């Protein structure tokens, strides 16, 4: 499975710009795609998302005149226009396969990401850095402004435990599943409106920056992450 | 509720291809080969062309058939049979080559017999009802050399030969003796007379006289499905 | 031959059904009727349930 | 001589049959009538699923109890949603003769068999979204009637060669080969230990293997008929054979010979199918006649008609918990049954 | 007295009988899942028409040829005619495209499954239902029926109640032309057709069956082909032939063949419906 992406850099405001993204190793035709913002000194931020077969095409709550979207599976590219940008969207652009159907993982893989620079649910992050040693817990909590409980059952809430220098990963989906390649040293639990992460045992691989994010509504919003320092 | 209508969009995704393979199912006809190891079925086969049965596929005027030949289990088809029964037609394969000099190894007795009382056994089946069987009479060129090489005659172990002659109604395309005009009809009549003893006119059998090498055949199929089809057509709306 | 080897392997697998003191059938139908009795309380179809943990409504 | 070993050999037959019909005191009837009646219900039908073209041959259900899967005649399978009624998978076979289906106990892996005489084995979940073929079984002279799962690594086969056997996926060819039986064998049921099974052939007679042992343990007088289809009571000591005499039967493994009988002067048409519920209480079948009639597992009497089918039913099959009960027909049309 | 009386027990067990027998026909098809055959929408589209026009135009002609009067007022008359029209023409063509898929059905036996799918008879239905509504509409909401003859219009329309239909040369001709004669063309040839085929089947199947040791297919055409000209053929001859005369016929006669009309309106589910096997063992399943 392999995600490459170009475009991206410097150019002039009110300019048109060109994104590409294109998958090589696995068949994407069955895939949903999200395109996804990360600002420099902020959180994660979705920006567009595009159906398995075009049916379905969201965008941008803050900003959505601006940005298009299209694909093609013989090509397989999923490329974006901008038109007339400004300072605002200066963020890291990624592109993320997900597949939805029952027991699904979705968000499993995510890209290397591309560099641009020139209310709702909303989550906040009580701590910003919280420093402990390799061998106690560490305890990381989320808190949201509605019950993300459905009335199926299911607890929409996603962690990233996204690392300093790489592209981010899935840990724990829907609050309550592990993931595939993960280690089995991270848990989580929840009520509906209080959330936590727990983590035993500590290694090197373990620094990173962990994020909160629900798919109750669709805003697409994100936490607000922390950084650990050894 | 995101998750529930990308599901639903998956399932309508899954419900057109679906609609495609209707769409492609429904042209096509199914044909049911049967026949015995001495036969030239292969040879059958192999002509129309131009570890489990084996499938092929050809295509006439614009129609697609699906024919099964059938290299498959023990000599038992009491159970695997119940799967055939919205195939079209049934070609069986006959040898019309064994003489009452070569009867059998150590089972019965000349395989003329073993062939009809097989014929009968699918004609009489239950599962097999409104199916009609297209009748074959292959391997017709060494008939035609044995009936006059000597040192074999059928009238030996056949005592109703003498008492037959050839019909009015017989073609006489060989133009070489009516012998063999005489015994290939003795032969088809004999199938005729196992085959129509019961149906109740909801299928038939249509004989014909194949070699082969030949070249034929595929109009002889498709010109037995066409009425095939057309009768049934007709009797549903009360037409015959 | 396999004919003689197969009536021996016969042989033997009959003296060893003999062999296997099969119980009476009054157990059996005991133990059969004590398992229904004490299983039939968490199972649907038998009992039906109100419509409210059903996961089929309608 | 053969004649006299032969001779040794049916005396030895008839006084085993002797010792077994001396080894009965008392039928269960008579306790049986110690029992409160159950009661008659007309559930009706909940969803209904319309995916398939041809005939549907076989189903499985899931260990979630809520997932399922089918086999049909066209040559393709489909994962239904048992909630929802969504088409989670769609996937197309290489022969469309098949008449098996299986599903894998950890929901990884699917089945396939029939008159092609090779076993496949797929891989639901993989690095990619669609599925492929994993493994391709062959060796097999025989078209396949059931493909169950023994484990995440451990596949037994039935097939028309009148042997079964245990097979393993790694090293792709059989461990184990049982062999006995005169006729074709089409039925095949598992244990909740995994430990034993019990097959059926054409030539009435139901013969219990244990896996481990290698060769026959059990041997059972049938019907009078073939064994279209068995099942295996979920305590563990019994089960039910299901034939084309109109007549169903059930016998117990530790006493080794029959328990019940269910028969009726209306019904003519042979079983096709055989299930029981969670408890143990009642006993399904189904038959030609176009309806699951629903039996009684004490008294040997119905209790419902419970018909809804245009054609004949081929399968049906109840969740690990008794939620609810799928069934599929011959005219392409699943319905889920509460 | 007696006569008027005697009318509306005819005209109250005719509505009657073609109400129940649509609303049977409809039932019976709406909700079975082995009756979803095209042939069997294009029935149901058929009795849906014919329910229409029992439910919607019969009772008030009931009143307009009873009473000899137009209570109902001016503004009523305007949407009867063309109501009765419309319906007319649609079971006229239901029928013409029933025979039209027979055809492809009985003479094309290899190539029938993949030309007549729900896609074709849907546009059929869409077809039938269309075209008759905007013709009747523009033809007598828009003053096109009698524009050429205006104070013959009035002297015709002198009459029972008011609302009499009167027809021009051009008008009369036309209308002729495009609702009765094609389709009647279509349905000899297609059953002229089928009635050869099934004859010389029947005799080679006759032939070799009486060697070895026309009744059902006469019967059934002539049955339903007797059933169709038998009463809208006589109505059409004289609508056209009364404009070229000089308008000498009895308001009576005008009535008795609309009667006739509305009879072979009743009759039509009776012949395609409850003649075959098929839908009455379906029926007597329940
Ligand atoms: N509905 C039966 C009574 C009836 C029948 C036909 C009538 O005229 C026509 C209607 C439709 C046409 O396509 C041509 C003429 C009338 I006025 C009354």
């Amino acid at each position: 499975v392999q995600l490459v992406e170009s475009g991206g850099g410097l150019v002039q405001p009110g300019g048109s710009r060109k994104l590409s993204c294109s998958a090589s190793g696995f068949a994407f035709s069955s895939f949903g795609m999200h395109w996804v913002r990360q600002a420099p000194e902020k959180g994660l931020e979705w920006v567009a998302y595009i159906s398995s077969g075009s049916g379905t095409i969201y965008y941008a709550d803050t900003v959505k005149g601006r940005f298009t979207i299209s694909r093609d599976d013989p090509k397989n590219t999923l490329f974006l226009q901008m038109t007339s940008l400004r300072s605002e969207d200066t963020a890291m652009y990624y592109c993320v396969r997900s597949i939805y159907y029952y027991g699904s993982s979705p968000f499993d893989f995510w890209g290397q990401g591309t560099t641009l620079t020139v209310s709702d649910i909303v989550m906040t992050q009580a701590t910003s850095s919280v420093p402990v040693t390799p061998g106690e817990s560490v305890s990381i909590s989320c808190r949201s402004s509605k019950s993300l409980l459905h009335s199926n059952g299911n607890t929409y809430l996603y962690w990233f435990l996204q690392r300093p220098g790489q592209s981010p990963q899935l840990l724990i989906y829907r609050m309550s599943n592990l993931a595939s390649g993960v280690p089995d040293r991270f848990s989580g639990s929840g009520s509906g409106t209080a959330f936590t992460l727990t983590i035993s045992r500590l290694e090197a691989e373990d620094v990173g920056v962990y994020y909160c994010m629900q798919h109750l509504e669709y805003p697409l919003t994100f936490g607000a992450g922390t950084k650990l320092e050894l | 509720r995101n998750e529930e209508k990308a599901q639903r969009e998956a399932n309508k995704k899954i419900e057109k291809q679906l609609q495609k393979d209707k769409q492609v199912y429904r042209a096509t006809h199914r044909l049911l080969l049967l026949g015995a190891g001495e036969s030239g079925k292969n040879t059958i086969v192999k002509q129309m062309r131009i570890s489990g049965i084996f499938e092929t596929k050809f295509q006439v005027d614009k129609v697609n058939f699906h024919m099964f030949d059938v290299g498959a289990q023990r000599d038992e088809r009491r159970k695997w049979i119940q799967c055939f029964n919205d195939v079209t037609a049934i070609i069986f394969v006959v040898a019309s080559s064994s003489y009452n000099m070569v009867i059998r190894e150590d089972n019965q007795t000349n395989r003329l017999q073993a062939a009809l009382k097989l014929f009968d056994s699918i004609w009489n089946n239950k599962w097999l009802r409104d199916t009609s069987v297209i009748l074959f009479l292959n391997k017709q060129d060494l008939l035609a050399e044995k009936v006059l090489a000597g040192k074999s005659k059928i009238e030996d172990y056949f005592p109703e030969f003498a008492r037959y002659t050839t019909p009015e109604d017989a073609t006489p395309e060989p133009g070489e003796d009516p012998r063999v005009t005489r015994a290939k009809y003795f032969i088809r009549d004999e199938f005729l007379r196992i085959s129509t003893a019961s149906g109740d006119g909801r299928h038939y059998c249509y004989p014909h006289f194949t070699c082969s090498v030949d070249t034929e055949n595929i109009r002889r199929v498709f010109n037995d499905c066409r009425d095939i089809i057309q009768r049934m057509h007709l009797r549903q709306y009360e037409l015959l | 031959t396999a004919s003689i080897a197969q009536a021996r392997k016969l042989v033997e697998q009959l003296k060893m059904e003999a062999n296997i003191d099969r119980i009476k059938v009054s157990k059996a139908a005991a133990d059969l009727m004590a398992y229904c009795e004490a299983h039939a309380k968490e199972d649907p179809l038998l009992t039906p349930v109100p419509a409210s943990e059903n996961p089929f409504r309608e | 001589e053969l004649d006299q070993l032969r001779q040794e050999a049916e005396q030895l037959k008839n006084q085993i049959r002797d010792a077994r019909k001396a080894c009965a005191d008392a039928t269960l009837s008579q306790i049986t009538n110690n029992i409160d009646p159950v009661g008659r219900i007309q559930m009706r039908t909940r969803r209904t699923l319309r995916g398939h073209l041809a005939k549907i041959y076989a189903m499985h259900w899931g260990t979630d109890s809520r997932l399922l899967v089918s086999a049909s005649q066209d040559g393709k399978l489909i994962i239904w949603d048992s909630y929802t009624t969504n088409k989670v998978h769609a996937i197309p076979l290489r022969s469309s003769w098949v008449m098996t289906c299986a599903y894998a106990p950890s929901g990884n892996y699917v089945a396939c068999g029939g008159l092609d005489n090779i076993c496949s084995i797929y891989n639901l979940k993989t690095r990619e979204g669609n599925v492929r073929v994993s493994r391709e079984l062959a060796g097999h002279t025989g078209y396949l009637s059931c493909c169950r799962f023994l484990d995440d690594n451990q596949i037994v086969t039935s097939s028309g060669d009148t042997t079964c056997a245990l097979w393993d996926i790694e090293t792709g060819q059989q461990t184990t080969t049982f062999t006995g039986h005169t006729g074709d064998v089409m039925s095949l049921s598992l244990a909740p230990d995994t430990r034993l099974f019990v097959s059926g052939a054409c030539d009435a007679s139901a013969k219990l293997w244990d896996v481990r042992e290698g060769m026959c343990r059990q041997t059972f007088t049938g019907h009078e008929s073939d064994i279209n289809a068995i099942c295996f009571f979920p305590n563990g000591n019994a089960f039910a054979t299901g034939s084309d005499d109109a007549t169903c039967r059930l016998f117990d493994l530790r006493a080794d010979q029959e328990l019940m009988t269910y028969s009726h002067d209306n019904i003519i048409c042979g079983i096709t199918s055989v299930s029981f519920s969670k408890s143990g209480r009642l006993l399904l079948a189904g038959y030609d006649d176009f309806n699951c009639n629903v039996w009684d597992a004490l008294k040997a009497d119905r209790a419902g008609v419970l018909a809804g089918h245009d054609n004949r039913v081929s399968c049906l099959g109840v969740t690990d918990d008794g939620m609810a009960v799928a069934t599929g027909s011959w005219d392409s049309f699943l319905k889920i049954w509460n | 007295n007696d006569v008027r009386a005697s009318l509306y027990s005819l005209m109250v067990l005719i509505i009657l009988t073609t109400l129940v027998g649509n609303l049977i026909v409809i039932v019976s098809i709406s909700h079975f899942k082995q009756l979803h055959t095209p042939t069997n929408w294009l029935i149901h589209s058929m009795a849906t028409v014919d329910f229409l026009l029992g439910c919607l135009v019969m009772p008030y002609s009931m009143v307009r040829s009873a009473e000899h009067c137009w209570y109902f007022g001016e503004v009523f008359c305007k949407i009867h005619t063309s109501t009765d029209i419309m319906l007319s023409s649609a079971s006229i063509f239901h029928l013409s495209f029933i025979s039209i898929d027979r055809y492809y059905a009985v003479c094309d036996p290899l190539r029938y499954k993949a030309k007549m799918n729900i896609l074709v008879i849907c546009v059929m239905i869409f077809i039938s239902w269309s075209v008759p509504a905007v013709f009747a509409f523009g033809m007598i909401f828009l003053e096109l029926n009698f524009k050429g003859a205006e104070e013959i219009y009035y002297k015709h329309v002198h009459c029972r109640g008011g609302c009499s239909v009167f027809f021009s040369k051009i008008s009369g001709v036309l209308t002729f032309m495009t609702s009765f004669y094609i389709p009647g063309s279509i349905m000899l040839c297609v059953y002229y057709r089928i009635y050869l085929i099934a004859k010389e089947q029947a005799r080679l199947i006759s032939d070799a069956n009486q060697k070895l040791q026309e009744r059902k297919a006469v019967k059934t055409l002539g049955i339903v082909m007797g059933v169709f000209l038998i009463c809208w053929c006589p109505f059409f001859i004289c609508t056209v032939m009364d404009p070229f005369l000089h308008y000498i016929i009895p308001p009576t006669l005008n009535d008795v063949l609309i009667w006739f009309g509305y009879l072979n309106s009743t009759f039509n589910p009776m012949v395609y419906a409850f003649f075959y096997p098929w839908f009455r063992k379906a029926l007597k399943m329940m």
